[PDB]
């Protein structure tokens, strides 16, 4: 409403999209991890 | 775009019959002066 929000809202969504943002690159990680893996995976079965 | 940086104003408190001229003047206010419009024997004193 008043004095408060205007710019604490701000200062939450900073930090808030901050760690949002820090778990997409976690989870972008694991699944470059995971393709990396898979094509890993499927060179060793096909040489198998 | 960052909390807490915005633009102040000083907007007149109001411009009713309250806004003039924010001044005594001179021998008006509690009591008359000594020297000033009174006569006097050794006139007006040094000081500051």
């Amino acid at each position: 409403s008043t004095a408060d929000g205007a710019q604490n809202a701000i200062a939450v969504v900073d930090n808030a999209l901050a760690a949002i943002d820090a778990q997409r690159a976690d989870l972008a990680a694991v699944q470059n991890r995971f393709k990396n893996t898979i094509d890993n995976l499927t060179n060793i079965s096909e040489n198998a | 775009s960052n909390a807490y940086e915005t633009i102040d104003i000083s907007l007149q408190n109001a411009s009713a019959s309250a806004i003039g001229s924010y001044q005594v003047g001179s021998n008006g206010a509690g009591t008359v002066a000594s020297v000033a419009g009174t006569a006097t024997a050794s006139g007006i004193a040094s000081g500051t």
